[PDB]
């Protein structure tokens, strides 16, 4: 599986480690899923809808599991930079 | 004020498991983000594929030394 492409991430204003949204990425032609463990984040449709350069909604994170983002119960001011 | 909203948020989330030879590889060499959860540095392959490294592993500290000097 050639699935070491980098991908963005979203950040935070909490000043924890960038995150994956959700846990997979286009890479090489192949749907990749991120490690299990890896931090993520689980965004409703309705957040990812409205997901901008500025934090506009509370985000949870999560671990990713089997391609899952599971969430963990902390919440994050996330936000996307283009 | 805060800082880190500035950093770039492209990371590696899997590396390139086996050494590359450097003849397969451009001059290309990025490090990521110290904030993404894995520490990377991307490289590019001579068919411009950008690839994800691990800087722990001695053979990407070879080849980052190589790029160095010239």
């Amino acid at each position: 599986a050639r699935c070491a492409c980098p991908a963005r991430h979203l950040n935070n204003t909490n000043g924890t480690v960038l995150k994956l949204l959700g846990c997979h990425a286009f890479c090489n032609g192949t749907l990749c899923t991120a490690p299990d463990g890896y931090p993520c984040y689980n965004l409703t449709a309705q957040q990812v809808r409205t997901l901008t350069t500025y934090p506009n909604t509370s985000c949870a994170v999560g671990v990713c599991m089997k391609g899952t983002c599971v969430k963990n119960g902390t919440m994050e001011q996330c936000f996307k930079t283009p | 004020q805060p800082v880190g909203i500035n950093t770039s948020t492209t990371c590696c989330y899997r590396f390139i498991n086996k050494k590359i030879p450097k003849q397969r590889l451009e001059s290309y060499r990025r490090t990521t983000s110290s904030h993404c959860p894995r520490e990377a540095v991307i490289f590019k392959t001579k068919l411009d594929k950008e690839i994800c490294a691990d800087p722990t592993q001695k053979w990407v500290q070879d080849f980052m030394k190589h790029l160095d000097k010239k």
